[PDB]
DNA sequence: TCAATATCCACCTGCAGATTCTACCAAAAGTGTATTTGGAAACTGCTCCATCAAAAGGCATGTTCAGCTGAATTCAGCTGAACATGCCTTTTGATGGAGCAGTTTCCAAATACACTTTTGGTAGAATCTGCAGGTGGATATTGAT
DNA sequence: ATCAATATCCACCTGCAGATTCTACCAAAAGTGTATTTGGAAACTGCTCCATCAAAAGGCATGTTCAGCTGAATTCAGCTGAACATGCCTTTTGATGGAGCAGTTTCCAAATACACTTTTGGTAGAATCTGCAGGTGGATATTGA
C-alpha cells in the first residue's frame, strides 16, 4: 500500500516527495510530481543499467563495473549528451586513435 | 544513518539483468547518477513554476522540466514512464 | 638486437592504456602536491583519503581530455606531434583563459 | 613538489588521451595547467571545509568544488 | 489597472550620481544594469542556499552569503566585497 | 520615525526588498537578518564598481550618457569582472576592439 | 492564411555573415564558410526557439516573451543581459 | 589612377570598422523570418513578441560574432589567414558544441 | 619472402577481496481528520501583434580581374622515440595515538507570525537636454612610380 | 622620396527623441508584541587520519643512437578581395482590427498540519563467488635481410 507500489514502481515515491520538500524548490508539492519524477529516475536508471549490463556481457564478465557504465554512456548518443559533462570515475576512455596517427 | 538508492538500483538491475551483478565502485556512480539527475529535473521543476508566479511544483512542471532536460528521444519514454506511472497510481 | 621503428611502442602504449582505467600518476607524490597547494588556503588540514582520490580522478580525467583537445589542435596543426602552443589554443578556446 | 607530477605519468596521461609523439616543452607546460586546476579545485573544497567550521576536507568538499567548477564528478559523497 | 512592476533602476541610478556626478545613463543600459543586479543576487542567492543544505542548516545567514561571496567573486572583487558587505552589517546591527 | 533598514545599514540598496526576495526565492525555510543587510550590501558595491569604470569609457568617447557599449568596454576591460561576466553576453555592447597581429601587413 | 515560409535561411546573406566576421577580426573568408555559418547559425537558432517555445507552451500562452527567449538562452548557457 | 586598395588594405578597414560600432549586422526582416520559420516547424500558431525577436537576434550575431574570432584563431593557429570550414569544426569540437 | 624477436591472445586454475545473505532496531512512510488556500474558471479591459500601404534609398547581387594566398613539393638538421642501466622513491601491511567529525543535552538569541500604520517606489504627465546625423577642412593612410 | 587618390578625423551645429524631474497613490516595508525554534555552547566518543617503520619492488632518471618529423625555402594555379553597375527589397512612419495577455473575483479539489500507527530501510555480523593475474603455449605483428 505504499504509493510507489501503488504507482507500480520500484523507486521510492514516498522518499522522491520528501527530499522534494526538504530540498527548497517550491513552497507547495503537487501529489504527483513525486511519482511521476520518481519513474523517469528509475527509468533512466534502467536504461544505463541494461547497457551497462551488456556492456559487461560482452566484455565477459557478469559483474557491471565503472568502466562498463563509462564504456555504456559514451557509445549512446542521448546519454553522451545528456551525461556530457560529468566524469564516471574509474571509467576510463573509450578506445580510439586518431587515423592520421597510424602507420601506413 | 545515512539513506541510499543503492537498493532501488539493485532492485532494478534484478529486472533488466537478473543475472548481472553491480561493484560497489560502481554502485556509487548510480548513486551520483540519481541524485544528479533528480537535481537538474527538480530545479528546472522549481525554477519555471518560479518564473510562472505559480507556489507549487506538480507533475505538469517536472515533465515540461524533463522536456527541457533530457535528449530527444530519451525524454520520450521519460516521458511516457512519467504520465503512465501517475495513471495507474492516481487510478487505484 | 631487435628494435622498434619510433612511434610504435608509442601506438601501442595508446592501444594500451585507452583500455587501462587506473590512475596513471604515482599517489604519494599527487597527495603531496595537493596538500601543499591546500595549505596555502588553510594551514593543518587533514584530508579525506577518498576527497584525495576524487580530486586524483578529476584532475587526470580533466588532463586525459584536456590531451585530447590538445591533439585534434596539433593534427589540426597538420602535425604529430603535440607542442605548447597547442594546449594553449585549446584551453583558449576552452575559455580557460 | 608539483615536479613530482612526473615526465612518464605525464607522458602515460596524453597516451590515454590518444597522443603519440610528445614535444619536450610540453611537461613543464602541463605542470602550469595542473597545478591551476588544482588550485583552482581546491581552494573551492576548503571553503566549504572553512564553512563547515571543519579542519578535515572531505571528498564531498572537494566533490560540491569540482561541481560548481563545471567539472561534475560521479562516484564520491555516494 | 496599475499592474505595478519593481525594479532596481532608482538605486542603480542613487549610486551612479554618487560616483560620477555628472554623467548619466541611458536606458537600454539601465536596463543591462539591473540584468547584472539580479544575475548575482541568484548566484548569490543560489550558492548560498546550496551551501545552507550541505550544512543540515535550516537558514541562510550572514555567513552562508559571504561564503557564496568568496565562492562567486573573483579575487579582488571578493575582498572588497566581503568588507563592504561585513560592514555594512555591524552598522546594521549597531541598533 | 521609521527607518529604512537601507538606512539603518548605511546603504542605498534597498535592504527591505533583498530580504523580500529572498523569502520568496525558496532559497531556504529561514533567512537571518543580516542575510540582506549583507547581500545588498555586496549589490550595490558591485553595482558602483561596474559605473565607475563604465562611466569612464563613457567620457573617453566625449559622451555624457552611459550606454550599453560602454558598459561593455568596462566590464570587458577588467578581468575581475570580465572573468566574472564571461559567460554573460550584453545586448548592443558590441565587442572589445583587437585584431591579431599576424594580420596586420608587413 | 499567411504565405508559406520557405528557405529564409537565406536571408543571412553572405554580406551580413562576413559583416559577422570582421567583428570577429577575420581578414580572409573562404567560399565555403558561408554555408557552413548558415548551417551552425540554424542549429543555434533551433535549440534556443525550441527551449522558448517550450516556456511558451508551458505557460498555457500563444505567444513567445522576451523571457521565454531570455530563459531558453540561459539555461543554454548563453545568460543574455538586454531584455529580462 | 583608377586606384585600387591592395587586397586586404579594406578588409581591415573594415574590422577595425564593425568592431567599432555595436548594431546588429544580420537585416532585420529577413531574419525575423527564419525565426518565424523555424518557430513555426516546432509549435504551430505561434505569435512573438517583437522585442523576442531582438534577443534572438542579439542572442544569435554574438554567438556567431564569438564562434568567428575561435575561427579565426584555429585558421591562424593552422598557418592560414583564410578561414575554412575546418577551422569552424574544431572550434566547435573544442568548445563542446558537439563532439 | 625468409627469419627471429617480442607482443598478444587463450583456455585454464584458484586464492581472496569483496558480494550476496542473515537477523534486527528506529526514522520515515502511510492513515484518517481538520482546515486551508492555490489557481483553474469565467469575464472583460485594452495592450500590442499581425497586416497592409506605399515610397525611398541602402544594400544585396552578379561580374571582372589579378594580387597573393593556400597547397605541394623537397630537404636537411634537430628533436624526440626507443632502450638498457641502476638506483630509490613509491607501495604495503600493521600499529598505536591523538585528533577531530558527530552526538546529545541545553537554552537564550533569533526568527517566524499577525496586526495596522506608514511612506517609499512605481506609473504616467510634464520639463528638460545629450546627441545624433550633417557639413566642411585639416590630417592620415595607401599605393603607384 | 614624392605625391595624387581617398579615407578618416575633429570640431561646430540645432532640433528631438528619450531622459530626467514632477506629482499621486497603493503595495510593500516598518513597528510592536507573541509564539516557535534554530543552531551555537560544553563534555564525550569512536571512528579515520597521521606519523612510523621497511620491504623489496617495481618504476623513474639517464645517457646513447638515430629514425622520422618539423620548419624552411620555392613555385604556382586560381580563389578570394576590391570595384562597379543595376535594381530589389529591406527600412520606415502610419494606421487599425482584434487575437490574446493580463488583471479581478469566486470556490473547490487538492495541500498542508496534526497526531497516531505500521513498515522499511540503514547498520553490524555471516556465507559464498567472480575475477585477478599467473601459467603456458599457440599464433600475430613488427623488423632486419
Ligand atoms: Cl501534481
Ligand atoms: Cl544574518
Ligand atoms: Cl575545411
Ligand atoms: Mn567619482
Ligand atoms: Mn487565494
Ligand atoms: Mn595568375
Ligand atoms: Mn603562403
Ligand atoms: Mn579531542
Ligand atoms: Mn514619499
Ligand atoms: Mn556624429
Ligand atoms: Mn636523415
Ligand atoms: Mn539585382
Ligand atoms: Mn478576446
Ligand atoms: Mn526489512
Ligand atoms: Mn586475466
Amino acid at each position: 500500500k505504499t504509493r510507489s507500489s501503488r504507482a507500480g514502481l520500484q523507486f521510492p515515491v514516498g522518499r522522491v516527495h520528501r527530499l522534494l520538500r526538504k530540498g527548497n524548490y517550491s513552497e507547495r508539492v503537487g501529489a504527483g510530481a513525486p511519482v511521476y519524477l520518481a519513474a523517469v529516475l528509475e527509468y533512466l536508471t534502467a536504461e544505463i543499467l541494461e547497457l551497462a549490463g551488456n556492456a559487461a556481457r560482452d566484455n565477459k564478465k557478469t559483474r557491471i563495473i565503472p568502466r562498463h557504465l563509462q564504456l555504456a554512456i559514451r557509445n549512446d548518443e542521448e546519454l553522451n549528451k545528456l551525461l556530457g559533462r560529468v566524469t564516471i570515475a574509474q571509467g576510463g576512455v573509450l578506445p580510439n586513435i586518431q587515423a592520421v596517427l597510424l602507420p601506413k | 544513518r545515512k539513506e541510499s538508492y543503492s537498493i532501488y538500483v539493485y532492485k532494478v538491475l534484478k529486472q533488466v539483468h537478473p543475472d548481472t551483478g553491480i561493484s560497489s565502485k560502481a554502485m556509487g556512480i548510480m548513486n551520483s547518477f540519481v541524485n544528479d539527475i533528480f537535481e537538474r529535473i527538480a530545479g528546472e521543476a522549481s525554477r519555471l513554476a518560479h518564473y510562472n508566479k505559480r507556489s507549487t511544483i506538480t507533475s505538469r512542471e517536472i515533465q515540461t522540466a524533463v522536456r527541457l532536460l533530457l535528449p530527444g528521444e530519451l525524454a520520450k519514454h521519460a516521458v511516457s514512464e512519467g504520465t503512465k506511472a501517475v495513471t495507474k497510481y492516481t487510478s487505484a | 638486437p631487435h628494435r622498434y621503428r619510433p612511434g610504435t611502442v608509442a601506438l601501442r602504449e595508446i592501444r594500451r592504456y585507452q583500455k587501462s582505467t587506473e590512475l596513471l600518476i604515482r599517489k604519494l607524490p599527487f597527495q603531496r602536491l595537493v596538500r601543499e597547494i591546500a595549505q596555502d588556503f588553510k594551514t593543518d588540514l587533514r584530508f579525506q583519503s577518498s576527497a584525495v582520490m576524487a580530486l586524483q580522478e578529476a584532475c587526470e580525467a580533466y588532463l586525459v581530455g584536456l590531451f585530447e583537445d590538445t591533439n585534434l589542435c596539433a593534427i589540426h596543426a597538420k602535425r604529430v606531434t603535440i607542442m605548447p602552443q597547442d594546449i594553449q589554443l585549446a584551453r583558449r578556446i576552452r575559455g580557460e583563459r | 613538489n608539483i615536479q613530482g607530477i612526473t615526465k612518464p605519468a605525464i607522458r602515460r596521461l596524453a597516451r590515454r588521451g590518444g597522443v603519440k609523439r610528445i614535444s619536450g616543452l610540453i611537461y613543464e607546460e602541463t605542470r602550469g595547467v595542473l597545478k591551476v586546476f588544482l588550485e583552482n579545485v581546491i581552494r573551492d573544497a576548503v571553503t566549504y571545509t572553512e564553512h563547515a567550521k571543519r579542519k578535515t576536507v572531505t571528498a564531498m568538499d572537494v566533490v560540491y568544488a569540482l561541481k560548481r567548477q563545471g567539472r561534475t564528478l560521479y562516484g564520491f559523497g555516494g
